[PDB]
């Protein structure tokens, strides 16, 4: 079997082959019998089972607490993934597999900092805001009981393409030639710190001004990269979410966008706002790049909203679709709408949750399966969505290694995206054994030493081999023993190398090294994908191009990973099909597209909606006692005694149920996404 | 890969002046000395009253490398009148963008000011500079007597500029027409003759300039960066214009005419915020003297491992054809916000292999942050994916980072050896760089062994020194040394020839005759060009006594290298080793294995082949295997070699694996001489048997089978070569196509109805009643034309059952209708009722492709109140078929496809 063609030289060769192989090292020397096969060989074959080598990968959790049922103000008893630090044990050829959890806490504490354009073309929205303070906390007093509030403007650099300067007194007035009054143009400038005290932000509104831009689009990226990384000027909590409401009218500057006015510095991401709290480095720092502002509020826990009006929705929206855990909403000219927008993107960001992993080593490999509601586990993926408050998710994550690196001990977490908590891994490998603390180099144990001592067979240094090291290139004894021959007529070594006094030697290479008793192994003719080479992503020993957990296949050629493969309306593949590696293959004709939801012949929904009607109405049903049919019940449902038919593409359906009467439903979904239905009350 | 990074040149300006934001050479023709034109924007000058007011210094070269600024413009501001200035020309970034045609300099100064003539008003027109010769004169296009913000006020003219071959400059303004953006194009002898320093507004009369557009194309900053080349095969250079703001941002590239500044061609991204256009680069990268487009975009995201997006850069790369479009790939950056694409610059041919090459700089990624610049070369089928060198840069950061590759220029022999250099900015740090190109040389190799095989008793010759006798035979050692550009004469290289490779400490087989080592090392000279020129040295074998292996082959094995400080010229610029020759060759030999025939040895070689694809279609994801049996019924064969040879269009995806019962092996994969095959690897009556995968499609349409062969090649001397033999796989064509459909399924009186006349809308007849098909192409092959029917009721016992109310259509068919649809302008099978017929006709669907047909009709609920007070019920139902008519492949077979569905509703009172 394996483990016996290949290793046997030493308990380190016979450690690292393959994951199920052992080692046995008793003093005995029981000859005739193979040391490296496997455990319960080793049990027999009388070699001592205290000298038997095995290690296992082991994992334990070292730091775990309960999550948390109400934090409603506990300084730091909240708690929201259960297992906070496991420590991963891996023999350095294989994998193990660790759970994880992850809860939405009710009642966790809001920090929203609302940053407001503030052009001309804002003048009214700035006077609907006047009293945003009271109303958002009595609307956020339901949600959240440690509610803070921050303010910020922006309107755009006061540099070169923006206002330069005026020969005549518009630079202290801009807005005099409409016989208006105005204040100077100001790139960003912190205004109210985060606070609990409600009332100060509307007292910090009635003074505000608008500014005159040259129309054109404003400044807001640098606005919110200062209100990302200034963490003590704005005033973020740690244990808290953070809303970044970013409140525009017009279109935005991008990164390399300030070159026209002269400014070719790269945006650092460093805070630049000074006690004036004018953002300093307005007039001398680029826009910042969406790759970075990402980075930062992916560092910083920031979920940013944009609030901004239809005119320039599309384009908000496709931003949206580069920043992941943006909302885009809908705002009214006059800005009336955005605390229902806000309440309503707060109420949406917190509906999902979502893992990612930091300083993950390129030695290692993760796979994940996800367990949503209801108790279904969606293998492949590690996002899931449609969650409500209070609910706990969970996961399972296996760990696998092509080896082990020169380094011993490394660490790793796994991280909610937008939440605080998170869970450390500590991973160490066990790449030697445990005998090379009796190690005899040049003992008289080997032949005239010339070798070294390790734990068994001695290890012959050069000119020197075979077992014991009795036979050396001084002598080169042809009297073999030990079937030096993989076949009968086959050379003895498959002319890769040769026998010197019992055993194979394999000569010399050129882009791969050569392994095996007979050698019949390497680690570069393994098979390829397209010719080219073995991708990489996992193991290469003869020619056996073995893949990484996440880059499972035959020829390590298409990802495992299930991002791509999820539906928008929450499910897998539309529900018509599975993702493979990486694209929805359906199994129902009349049916394509990358999720197949673009099927004509399917029919109509309320069909699949009849039995969801059923379980929401009457108590019958295999798939009732089951509870399954909860999954198939997405959009929210409504007992009504009056036909709901107005609305635009209201969709109606009529059921002929067992008995004689007739149900009957309605539905139709809402910009803002939510899909609600209506079941008459009394079947007809 | 053979820029010099030992020895760069070093240029340094004045601290924090941003000397080396732009870069150019400068080439006049009155003199044999070439100079660097390096942009300092803010340079403070002596002009009076002027603060940063922006310099260009011409840097020169073999020499104490000093800069010493162009006196351009010696005044400061004019004035229009008493206390009333005219220009600012403090901060004005004079020297931003520089370029230089022969002996004329174009500077810019794109933040500019000036009053207007009309009232006192402050706008950034941007001007520039021309010096020609002895001359230097100002041109301002964008001056005019367009004032405000509509107009050409913020023009910022001289963002970008380039000259072109005729003489005619292009200047890009991202500023005008509210930040449209502008390209106005000029002769220079019309600037030069056309220029009155008392005049502020010129009238140029050959002026091409585009004009302002709709209100949409506004914040499109066309004119961002600009490139010059032919696109429409007119001659006469084109316009190449970055707009990194257009179509929402997602950036674009404008292609204009030359002569009337007519629109030929549109680039478009595929990422918003990228910035795809920020540099802008024409050249041909594949010599087929067709000029094609890099484009830039040094903010790209694309998504990595672990589906996480990550900021790169990319560049995209079109190759252009003579049939008028364009063949587009894709060049992803490295690191992660290294910007790469930030400065695209063409070399020309850098290493004068035929084919031209380009860089692309990462400004801000290498070790630390400090910028660099990965070289591609480009092949037959356009630029090489793999940067063949990576300069890297060498300067700490300060207040702001170095920006190590934000400019470059190329395409200019600075040193005059034959080899274009290239010249690097880094203006954080106000420095410049000059890497020069070091010539390339390609060197054949060739090493052999007469006998090859040796008869271990041929004991010929005599060791010297003594009376016995070895068996002994020749190896000859033959180099071959060339390359272009200035390189010296004569080249020495060090010659190692190991007479017993693959042995390591085993005892070696093979000796040098007047020697007793496995080794052995010489100098020689090579002239370039010349012949061979080479010799012949006498290797032998010890006895039989001293070893046994006898199988292993014998490997002699040779390395060759040159002393590049010999050859490093007066300069200091060693040449180098071409990237692709070898350095080391290898050849094997092997003892008599006991034949004993004729003093060799006689093979017989056999092979055969199968499948289980007897036949196969005409395009899919090919699945297709070979089982192919290989004997050696003769006397062993050294280094015997199989051989697959395909014919045009194929591939080859591997050997099997995980089957135990099939041989395995370690097939490989070859395309030279403008042939592709399959090269794979014995004792005697050897039989194996393997498996191997294949991807083969039709792409010639002439025949109806493909064809493969199959050869045995070896290294014995008589049976060289076995007899040849082919194989064949029929071609089909199946074109699997199929027909679905469903109708609401049942349909329930209306609410608040009531009886008309006659109905005028949709709800006075009654409820909607929904028909779906779809034909489909699911098979591995395309038919042509196809043509379907629908049989509907329509009426039963003068009762509409049914009304039709209008058709859809999704995909390229027509259909027809035997009976009038919707007779009345509105806003229970055939077998017994009146019927309806629909005839559509649908042309070519690919595999996946489908039409689909869409119906809506009305219930005449009148005939269903009847039928409730007549106590009966109707039983719909309704049908549907397709065939399909023709295939588009003419030569090929063609088969009759014909099928039905039924469908069905349901009404209840
Ligand atoms: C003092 C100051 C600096 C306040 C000032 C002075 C003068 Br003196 C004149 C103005 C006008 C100029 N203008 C005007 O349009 C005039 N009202 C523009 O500057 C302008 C710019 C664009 O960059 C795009 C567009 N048009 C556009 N915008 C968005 C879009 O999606 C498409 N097109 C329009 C204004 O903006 O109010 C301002």
């Amino acid at each position: 079997n394996i483990c016996t063609t290949r290793g046997v030289s030493s308990c380190q060769q016979c450690l690292a082959v393959s994951p199920m192989c052992a080692w046995c090292s008793d003093e005995a020397l029981p000859l005739g019998s193979p040391r490296c096969d496997l455990k319960e060989n080793l049990l027999k074959d009388n070699c001592a089972p205290e000298s038997i080598e095995f290690p296992v990968s082991e994992a334990r959790v070292l730091e775990d607490r309960p999550l948390s049922d109400k934090g409603s103000g506990d300084s730091s008893q909240v708690t929201q993934v259960s297992p906070q630090r496991i420590a991963l044990r891996l023999r350095p050829d294989d994998s193990k597999n660790f759970s994880i959890q992850v809860r939405q806490v009710e009642d966790y504490p809001v920090d929203i900092y609302y940053l407001m354009d503030l052009s001309y073309s804002m003048k009214d929205d700035l006077w609907s805001i006047q009293n945003l303070g009271t109303k958002l906390a009595t609307q956020m007093r339901k949600l959240t009981s440690n509610l803070r509030i921050g303010f910020g403007a922006f309107v755009d650099k006061p540099v070169s393409p923006y206002m330069y300067i005026s020969p005549p007194e518009a630079l202290e007035n801009p807005c005099y030639d409409m016989k208006t009054t105005c204040l100077p143009m100001f790139g960003y400038k912190h205004v109210l710190t985060l606070t609990d005290q409600v009332t100060r932000f509307n007292e910090e509104v009635k003074k505000q001004s608008v500014s005159r831009n040259r129309d054109a689009p404003e400044g807001g990226f640098d606005a919110i990269m200062q209100a990302t990384v200034c963490d003590e000027k704005i005033g973020w909590r740690n244990d808290a979410s953070h809303l970044l409401v970013f409140t525009t009218d017009a279109k935005t500057h991008i990164a390399l966008d300030g070159r026209l006015a002269g400014i070719v510095q790269p945006n650092d991401g460093q805070c630049h706002v000074g006690s004036d709290n004018h953002y300093s480095a307005s007039t001398t720092m680029d826009y910042p790049s969406l790759g970075l502002m990402t980075e930062k509020l992916s560092q910083k826990n920031i979920n940013l909203i944009f609030a901004v009006t239809e005119n320039v929705v599309n384009l908000y929206q496709n931003y949206s679709e580069l920043i992941p855990g943006t909302t885009v909403g809908v705002l009214s000219m006059d800005s009336s709408n955005v605390l229902q927008l806000i309440v309503d993107a707060y109420g949406k960001i917190r509906s999902k949750v979502e893992l990612e992993v930091r300083d993950l080593p390129e030695e290692l490999s993760l796979s994940f399966n996800a367990t949503c509601l209801n108790n279904e586990v969606i293998p492949g993926l590690k996002s899931c969505m449609g969650l409500k408050i209070g609910d706990t998710v969970s996961f399972s994550i296996e760990a696998k290694v092509r080896g082990c690196p020169q380094e011993k001990e490394k660490s790793f977490t796994i991280k909610p995206v937008g939440f605080k908590d998170s869970l450390i891994v500590q991973v160490t490998f066990d790449c030697d054994c445990a005998c090379q603390a009796q190690a005899e180099p040049n003992s008289h144990r080997c032949n005239n030493g010339n070798g070294t001592f390790e734990c068994g067979v001695c290890r012959c240094g050069p000119g020197w081999l075979g077992s014991q090291c009795e036979c050396s290139e001084e002598d080169y004894r042809p009297s073999q023993q030990d079937e030096c021959s993989p076949r009968e007529g086959q050379p003895v070594c498959s002319q890769r190398g040769e026998c010197l006094c019992g055993q194979c030697v394999c000569h010399s290479s050129d882009f791969g090294k050569i392994t095996g008793k007979y050698c019949e192994c390497d680690d570069f003719s393994c098979v390829r994908y397209k010719g080219e080479m073995c991708s990489g992503h996992g193991q290469c020993s003869c020619g056996d191009c073995l893949c990484d957990s996440d880059w499972t296949g035959y020829y390590c050629n298409c990802t495992t990973r299930t991002d791509t493969c999820m539906s928008s309306n929450g499910l897998l593949c539309s529900g018509r099909g599975k993702c493979e590696c990486g694209s929805c293959v359906c199994i129902q004709p009349g049916s394509y597209g990358d999720t197949c939801e673009k099927c004509p012949t399917c029919p109509d929904a309320c069909t699949f909606k009849k039995e969801c009607v059923e379980c929401k109405k009457f108590d019958r049903g295999a798939l009732h006692d089951e509870n399954t049919c909860n999954r198939y019940c997405r959009d929210e449902i409504e007992s009504v005694k009056e036909l709901k038919d107005t609305g635009k593409d209201a969709v109606n359906c009529t059921y002929k149920n067992e008995d004689d009467c007739v149900v009957r439903f309605q539905y139709y979904e809402d910009s803002s996404g939510k899909s609600i239905l209506y079941v008459v009350e009394e079947p007809e | 890969f053979n820029l010099d990074v030992d020895s760069p040149a070093e240029y340094s300006g004045p601290e924090g002046s941003y000397f080396g934001f732009a870069v150019d050479f400068f080439v006049p023709s009155a003199s044999s000395r070439m100079f660097l034109l390096v942009g300092a924007p803010k340079a403070n000058t002596t002009q009076p009253g002027i603060v940063e007011g922006g310099q260009v210094l011409k840097c020169d070269w073999s020499s104490t490398r000093r800069c010493q600024p162009i006196e351009f413009d010696a005044t400061g501001n004019r004035d229009y009148a008493k206390d009333d200035p005219l220009e600012f020309k403090s901060h004005q970034w004079f020297g931003a963008s520089v370029r230089s045609k022969q002996d004329k300099i174009l500077a810019c100064a794109p933040l500019y000011h000036w009053r207007t003539e009309m009232k006192q008003e402050r706008e950034p027109v941007g001007t520039c500079f021309l010096q020609d010769g002895t001359k230097t004169v100002e041109y301002a296009p964008c001056r005019s007597q367009d004032i405000d913000a509509d107009g050409q006020g913020f023009c910022q003219g001289g963002f970008s500029i380039d000259f072109t071959k005729a003489d005619r400059v292009l200047l890009g303004g991202p500023g005008s027409f509210y930040w449209q953006g502008q390209l106005i194009s000029d002769q220079v002898a019309e600037i030069v003759s056309k220029y009155d320093p008392n005049v502020y507004s010129i009238k140029y009369n050959n002026q091409l300039a585009t004009r302002t557009a709709q209100a949409i194309f506004d914040d499109s900053y066309l004119g961002y960066s600009v490139a010059v080349g032919d696109f429409n095969g007119d001659g006469i250079d084109d316009f190449v214009s970055g707009v990194p703001r257009a179509a929402r941002t997602l950036g674009m590239v404008y292609i204009y005419d030359g002569k009337n500044m007519s629109s030929l061609y549109n680039f478009t991204g595929e990422q918003m915020a990228a910035y795809f256009g920020f540099s802008v680069a024409a050249t041909d990268i594949n010599g087929d003297d067709y000029a094609d487009v890099f484009i830039g975009a040094p903010l790209f995201m694309d998504r990595g491992s672990d589906g996480k997006l990550q900021e790169v850069g990319q560049v995209s790369v079109s190759l252009q054809r003579a049939s008028g479009d364009f063949q587009t790939t894709k060049l992803n950056g490295f690191e992660v916000f290294a910007r790469f694409g930030s400065a695209i610059a063409p070399l020309g041919d850098l290493d004068q292999d035929g084919f031209n090459d380009i860089a692309i700089a990462a400004p801000y990624g290498g070790e630390d942050k400090k910028g660099i610049v990965y070289i591609f070369n480009g092949r037959s089928t356009g630029l090489n994916a793999v940067p063949s060198q990576i300069l890297e840069g060498q300067w700490a950061a300060r207040s702001m980072p170095p920006s190590f590759g934000y400019s470059m220029k190329g395409a200019t022999d600075i040193d005059k050896n034959g080899y274009p250099d290239l010249i690097v900015g880094a203006f954080g740090v106000d420095r410049a760089i000059l890497y020069r190109a070091r010539p390339v040389i390609t060197v054949n190799a060739g090493l052999e062994v007469y006998p090859s095989i040796l008869n271990q008793d041929n004991k010929t010759c005599s060791l010297p020194g003594t009376a016995l006798k070895v068996s002994c035979f020749n190896v000859r050692f033959c180099l071959k040394a060339d390359g272009k550009g200035v390189l010296p004469r004569k080249l020495n290289f060090q010659v190692e020839l190991l007479l017993d490779k693959l042995k390591q400490g085993a005892i070696r087989r093979a000796l040098f005759l007047y020697s007793r080592s496995p080794s052995h090392s010489k100098n020689m000279t090579i002239s370039r060009g010349g012949l061979m020129q080479c010799e012949e040295l006498i290797a032998y074998l010890r006895d039989e006594s001293e070893f046994r292996d006898k199988l292993t082959p014998i490997t002699i094995f040779m390395e060759y290298r040159l002393d590049y400080r010999t050859a490093a010229d007066t300069t200091g610029l060693q040449p180098i080793l071409n990237q692709f020759t070898p350095a080391n060759i290898s050849r094997q030999a092997h003892i008599l294995l006991d034949c004993g025939e004729d003093n060799v040895c006689k093979p017989k070689l056999e092979v055969s082949v199968d499948s289980d694809q007897k036949k196969i279609y005409i395009g899919d994801d090919n699945p297709l295997t070979l089982i192919v049996k290989a004997q050696n019924q003769g006397e062993g064969a050294y280094e015997a070699e199989l051989i697959v040879s395909i014919p045009l269009q194929a591939d080859f995806i591997g050997v099997v694996r995980n089957n135990e019962a099939l041989a395995r092996l370690s097939c490989a994969f070859k395309t030279e001489n403008q042939t592709r095959q399959v090269v794979c690897d014995m004792k005697a009556g050897t039989q194996l048997l393997a498996g191997l995968r294949f991807s083969v499609h039709q792409q010639s349409e002439m025949d109806t089978s493909v064809k493969f062969d199959l050869q045995i090649q070896s290294s014995n001397l008589f049976d060289k070569v076995s007899p040849v033999v082919s194989h064949k796989v029929d071609l089909a064509v199946l074109a699997a196509v199929e027909i679905r459909g469903v109708s609401p399924d049942h349909v329930f009186p209306i609410p608040n109805w009531e009886h008309k006349e006659n109905p005028e809308t949709e709800e006075d007849v009654g409820p909607v009643v929904q028909h779906i098909y779809e034909l489909r192409n699911n098979g591995p092959s395309s038919f042509s034309k196809a043509m379907l029917h629908l049989q509907w009721p329509y009426k039963y016992n003068n009762n509409t059952l049914l009304y039709i109310l209008h058709y859809d259509i999704d995909g390229p068919m027509n259909c027809t209708s035997d009976m009038e649809i919707n007779p009345l302008r509105i806003k229970l099978g055939c077998g017994v009722a009146q019927c309806l017929k629909i005839v559509c006709q649908v042309g070519r669907l690919d595999r996946g492709k489908s039409a689909i047909l869409y119906v809506k009709s009305l219930l005449w609920t009148e005939t269903f109140m009847n039928k409730e007070n007549q106590n009966h019920s109707y039983s719909l139902k309704s049908s549907a078929s397709f065939n399909v008519i023709e295939f588009p492949y003419k030569n090929l077979p063609i088969e009759d496809i014909t099928n039905s569905t039924l469908v069905t509703t349901n009404v209840t009172w």
